[PDB]
């Protein structure tokens, strides 16, 4: 059976726990090395086991015993497997000593590459640094020479797979070796026939540049870095634009303005969608990565010309990718820089016709908020926002929303109450829950910053004229605005004004409502007073007790519960 | 044109209009600029076409050169990335194809290949220095486009490529192996898996009967893997004739070729386990009785779980393999270590299911074994 | 009704609205507590004024919550559906378990109908069986919920003036009376008057016709008339046709087509739709797109 020898194998640990520490590797072990080759579910869970097995084989000075079986269950055909075996051959690296390690794992990851089918190789080319850095001089050498072997491989399928480690080896190796062995195998790797080789050579190229001194950083990986950046490949293209960042802080601050800002103005002026994307994605933390020395005059002469024209680009994803970041360099620039030529852009992106667009470009308003006057803010997006506050998409007014009570309490609330709170108010009535919701709560953070007495005078009325809506989902609206303004505004306002709306529409022909007005009471009920509670909430509370409705009775029971008028 | 020109400078006339046609033209950013351009090349194009598949001995030495450059700066470029959304809740059948927008050239082109490589008068030793390994590889890189048309002829020119070139057939066996390794363990995601297959197929027809061990381990460890991926439903035509035509090739590979088919049952793809099926039975009318009798055990042991399935497609699927007289009659061969593994199987769901056509096969079916003995 | 077990299906809806499946034994048991529920109503069901109309889900999860921000939470908005719910959906089995435990939880404010797609033969044909096994390793919870489609209303009546159904008339039914007189409790037929109820669909070709789709037949704009004037109906609410818009009107607007699946099967990008129904029985439409992603094994394992 399938699912019972899964579970004898899952309980491997067990078993072996129960046999002594000896016999497990005397009889355990050897069965599990000779008889057993079944179906991949088994054999990954076996690999699975094995990489936990250091303690329980006798600890780190006997732990090689693990190696025959590893060996014979990482060159399984499938991936799933073969990489959990790959992964217990490392963890397990780790333990052994650097006595044997040149005498059971160096000849096992030798034996490994020199395996006859691509799996084995696959697989020990992920071995070559947790063994490295621990053995001799020969044995490293020997090490570097069968990994040159790996590298120059006939398969594409290890080749990737060298690429791809290639960084993480390099990582361990002494800088002299890495000038001299390391770099022309990268080098060799950035050529290959196979964009999938070639790309992630370029992901290797970052980690290779990250060690190397600055002085031979130009004569080592500059000209590859620049034939890939040029490479006829898009999807490498795309990759160097996404790694473009870390090429920078890997680089030196020097020779980016050299060459990089060049090669960005390149890769973002790309015949490819993606491609621009991927790097208008970084457009503005290698803007702020920049030498302080120049980096406003760089920005100013190389950027943003750039971004000028990428603001009005065919494509959909690279517009949303800009307008993400495009206040991200408002502070870099300053202020007269901003309004000099960040505002019609910002503007241009706020009417843009991607309900994404507009998300993303509304979605970082403080920031630009706080390098310009809030009286330049005003003046100049002001319009904007009022006019996108009836945007047909709720989400675009769900931000707005949620932008209001910043906006609302920079501006002060002579300005608020001349010029917002009709759009606040009509914010309430929309046809949209989500946007009711968000409307009650931006009407708490603004009673909030405003005080008492101006929701007393100006929103309360407001807000309890909408109990005689027709509709009941703007009845239930009502109680949700007094459920939210209970606890702001006061016992006093709270028992003197909206009571009476409370109770007066704990009669609704809905049930809906019926029960909602016992959701209301329930929640707002310790604000009140004890005298209101016990005269004017009981009776109202027994009675809705006694409608038909089975959620409404239920409703008032659990109010009356939680409430304590039972 | 051509055909008016005088005949003593028709070959540099030829190469000029070869060197013609190589320049790329823009459909996609602009779809109405240079009317006259791409009309007047496509025009060269149709008379290349014409010219060579009428016209006789007017392929000389000097045109294969223009012809393999032409055909690549016309064709090797790098595919666009796939509009095709991918995710698992995405099913693979119903990706709707991105035609290529640059078509009224790249057919002509195409055919214009087709033609060149099917002339009378082609000489492989000749084109053998300039079609290469590295041609070869880049012919092969385009089996992933989007385009079913694109394929197609691709799939044709790979296939005279390998019937006309002896030199570059193990090139373009390993390139092909390679692809499918890629796909079936790092990628999962191929639009040219089912005339790669066909190729394959069509390969296969034409192998020696004393069979080689590449040939073999090609079949254990390519073919069979093919199986388990998740777009097998868009390929499976094909690698089911490519199984049964090895199957027909060498019969001592039934066994093999079962045991890795019960390996890789599906048990979450109800499609799956129908194609699984269809298959197997395909098999099955060509397994030898000798060879039955060493996997009949496992075989019927997986049917009995087919047939048990609630699935009341593969229910019925696996009901009517009664209907076919040489599987019922080799069973009878077995019958004593075939009853008691199906017995119990089929008299438990004898009226356990939703389905009442399914009813009336499991008791036409219990009938038939009844009847036997 | 009882209190711990309020509370525990409050709890399951809770952690349902985080898209995270239920056990089998807590599917078994819900399961049996919507037949028991269920068992109880008649073909038709008899739905108050205000209540909000849901078309086709078909297991967008996702979809379903953005309807719900759309339209307001289950408790507080009275909501009807017309079906199709498991079925073209990554998360079929989670839509299910949702709607049944919202039905089973405020069985006064939730009316589910019985859709073309809740039947055994269509939910094996279709992913809806192979998701329940890679959802749970085996083939019982698929069993309970196909065993309990089979309870579902065939239909809804609304304040007595909007018929709401599935696929929509059939040559064989004229009355409501007749509609009340089929039995449902059965796995839907190939043909007949109940099949025929979930499967039809409105044109504009006039008087019956054959389905191009295998089952059911097409009505005309004459036969929605009749059967209005006959019913004394003033709406007929339907679903099961796909609409770019969300809603249609069809037939000199007697029958709405609305569909609440935008983006169908994640290709189509349409948009979607959902019929309000105040106090008075004035309705609105609510269009709403997909709801935004964020977060971005071999079949043998098992
Ligand atoms: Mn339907
Ligand atoms: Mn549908």
């Amino acid at each position: 059976d399938v699912q019972l020898r899964l579970n004898s194998i899952k309980k491997l640990s067990t078993i072996a726990l129960a046999l002594g520490v000896e016999r497990t590797r005397s009889e355990l072990l050897p069965f599990l090395t000779d008889t057993i080759y079944d179906e991949d579910e088994v054999l990954l869970a076996l690999a699975e086991q094995l990489g936990t097995f250091t303690t329980l084989v006798g600890g780190p000075e006997y732990v090689h015993c693990l190696l025959p079986p590893l060996e014979s269950l990482a060159t399984v055909e499938e991936t799933v497997v073969r990489d959990k075996a790959v992964e217990s051959l490392r963890a397990i690296s780790h333990e052994h000593s650097p006595s044997d390690l040149e005498a059971h794992f160096v000849p096992l990851v030798k034996r490994l590459a020199g395996g006859d089918w691509f799996t084995s190789r696959t697989s020990a080319c992920g071995l070559f640094s947790v063994c490295y850095p621990r053995v001799s001089s020969a044995v490293k050498a020997e090490l570097r020479q069968y990994f040159r072997n790996l590298c120059s491989d006939d398969t594409p399928m290890v080749r990737r797979a060298a690429a791809s480690k290639l960084g993480e080896f390099a990582k361990v190796l002494e800088l002299d070796n890495v000038k001299s062995e390391i770099i022309p195998m990268f080098s060799n790797l950035a050529s290959d026939e196979q964009d999938s080789v070639r790309l992630l050579a370029v992901e290797a190229c970052v980690n290779i540049a990250q060690l190397l001194p600055q002085e031979d950083l130009e004569a080592l990986v500059m000209p590859t870095l620049r034939q890939a950046a040029e490479d006829k490949s898009w999807r490498v293209r795309y990759m160097v634009a996404d790694k473009f960042t870390e090429l920078q802080k890997a680089v030196g601050p020097e020779i980016t303005k050299t060459d990089l800002v060049p090669a960005f103005q390149n890769l973002m002026k790309d015949c490819e969608a993606e491609v621009r994307a991927a790097a208008s994605h970084k457009v503005k933390e290698f803007c702020e990565n920049l030498s302080a020395d120049c980096r406003e005059n760089v920005i100013m002469s190389q950027i943003l010309p750039c971004i000028k024209e990428l603001v009005s680009d065919a494509n959909q994803h690279v517009k949303s990718a800009l307008a993400s970041v495009i206040m991200g360099l408002s502070p870099i620039l300053g202020k007269d820089n901003t309004i000099e030529h960040l505002l019609p852009l910002f503007l241009a992106q706020l009417k843009d016709e991607c309900p994404e667009v507009r998300l993303n470009i509304i979605s970082n308003l403080d920031c630009v908020n706080e390098v310009i006057g809030i009286r330049q803010l005003s003046q100049s997006l002001l319009p904007a926002i009022v006019e996108l506050a009836e945007d047909a998409k709720w989400r675009v007014r769900l931000a707005i929303i949620e932008y209001m009570p910043l906006l609302a309490g920079q501006l002060g609330v002579e300005f608020f109450d001349e010029k917002l709170n009709s759009l606040c108010m009509a914010w309430l009535v929309d046809h949209v829950y989500a946007i009711r919701e968000a409307a009650t709560s931006n009407l708490k953070k603004l009673v909030e910053k405003f005080g008492k007495e101006w929701a007393h005078a100006t929103i309360i009325p407001k807000v309890l004229a909408m109990s005689g809506d027709p509709n009941y989902l703007h009845r239930m609206t009502t109680l949700f605005c007094i459920n939210v303004l209970s606890e702001v505004c006061g016992q006093d306002i709270t028992t003197k004004h909206m009571l009476p709306t409370v109770l007066r529409m704990a009669g609704d022909p809905v049930a809906n409502v019926r029960f909602n007005v016992a959701k209301s009471l329930q929640k707002i009920g310790p604000i009140l007073d004890n005298s209101t509670l016990q005269s004017e909430v009981k009776p109202i509370l027994e009675k809705l007790t006694q409608d038909q409705d089975v959620d409404v009775k239920y409703f008032a029971q659990e109010a009356l519960t939680v409430l304590s008028l039972a | 044109a051509l055909k008016d020109s005088p005949t003593q400078e028709r070959e540099e006339l030829f190469i000029q209009k070869l060197r013609q046609c190589c320049v790329l033209f823009d459909f996609v950013s602009d779809p109405l600029s240079d009317l006259k351009f791409k009309e007047v090349k496509r025009a060269g194009l149709n008379e290349m076409v014409e010219y060579i598949t009428h016209s006789r001995d007017v392929v000389t030495e000097a045109i294969y050169p223009e012809a393999v450059t032409m055909f690549s700066v016309n064709l090797f470029r790098t595919l666009p990335p796939s509009s095709n959304p991918t995710g698992a809740e995405f099913d693979p059948k119903e990706d709707e194809p991105t035609l290529e927008a640059a078509w009224p050239h790249l057919q002509l082109v195409y055919e214009f290949f087709l033609r060149f490589l099917e002339s009378p008068d082609f000489q492989p030793n000749i084109a053998k220095k300039y079609i290469d390994q590295k041609f070869v590889l880049a012919l092969l890189d385009l089996f992933d486009s989007e385009d079913p048309r694109e394929r197609d002829f691709l799939k044709t020119i790979l296939h005279r490529i390998y019937g006309k070139f002896l030199g570059l057939r193990a090139y373009i066996r390993r390139q092909i192996n390679h692809i499918f390794y890629r796909f079936i363990y790092e990628t999962e995601h191929h639009n040219g898996i089912a005339e790669l297959l066909e190729i394959l197929g069509s390969i296969i027809n034409g192998f020696a009967l004393p069979l080689k061990e590449e040939h073999k381990m090609f079949l254990i460890r390519v073919l069979l893997p093919l199986h388990k991926v998740k777009s097998l439903s868009v390929y499976h035509p094909q690698l089911a004739y490519c199984v049964v035509q090895f199957l027909e090739k060498e019969s001592s590979l039934t066994e093999p070729v079962i045991v890795g088919l019960l390996k890789f049952w599906p048990k979450t793809h109800s499609p799956k386990e129908v194609m699984f099926l269809n298959e197997l039975e395909e098999i099955l009318d060509v397994i030898e009785p000798s060879e039955f009798s060493k996997v009949m055990e496992p075989l019927f042991r997986q049917l009995a779980k087919c047939v048990s399935s609630p699935h009341f497609q593969v229910a019925e699927r696996a009901l009517y393999y009664w209907n076919n007289e040489y599987i019922m009659s080799l069973i009878s061969d077995n019958a004593a270590r075939v009853l008691p593994i199906m017995f119990p199987a089929l008299y438990r769901n004898s009226k356990s299911h939703w389905n009442k056509t399914i009813h009336g096969l499991i008791y036409n079916a219990l009938k038939l074994f009844m009847e036997m003995n | 009704d009882e209190k711990v077990f309020t509370k525990e299906l409050d709890q399951w809806i809770e952690q349902l609205n985080e898209c995270k499946q239920l056990s089998e034994s807590q599917v078994k048991s819900l399961c049996e507590k919507a037949k028991e529920i269920l068992t109880k109503e008649s073909n038709v069901q008899e739905v108050r004024c205000p209540v909000t109309v849901c078309g086709d889900v078909h297991g967008q999860f996702h979809d379903l919550m953005e309807l719900f921000r759309i339209g307001g939470k289950s408790p507080d908005t009275n909501y009807l559906f017309m079906g199709d719910y498991v079925d073209r959906g990554y998360y079929s089995v989670e839509t299910v378990t949702l709607l049944v435990a919202l039905k089973v939880r405020y069985r006064e404010r939730i009316t589910i109908l019985r859709g073309n797609h809740e039947s055994r033969q269509i939910t094996q044909v279709y992913g809806f069986y192979d998701e329940c096994l890679r959802k749970y390793g085996n083939a019982n919870v698929w069993k309970y919920f196909t065993d309990l489609f089979d309870y579902l209303p065939l239909t809804a009546l609304v304040d007595g003036q909007i018929f709401c159904l599935h696929g929509g008339l059939s040559p064989s039914i004229d009355t409501l009376d007749h509609i009340r007189a089929l039995d449902r409790l059965q796995e839907v037929p190939h043909e007949g008057p109940m099949c025929d109820l979930l499967w039809s669909d409105p044109d504009d070709r006039g008087g019956w016709g054959i389905s191009p789709r295998g089952a059911g037949y097409t009505f005309g704009q004459d036969i929605s008339e009749t059967f209005n004037h006959a019913n004394g109906l003033t709406l007929v609410s339907r679903a099961h046709q796909l609409v770019m818009e969300g809603y249609n009107w069809c037939h000199d607007r007697n029958v709405v087509t609305i569909f609440s699946a935008p983006n169908y099967c994640y290709r189509c990008g349409n948009q979607a739709a959902i019929m309000e129904l105040d106090d008075t029985l004035k309705y609105s439409f609510l269009q709403f797109d997909p709801a935004p992603r964020r977060g971005e094994t071999p079949d043998y394992f098992l």
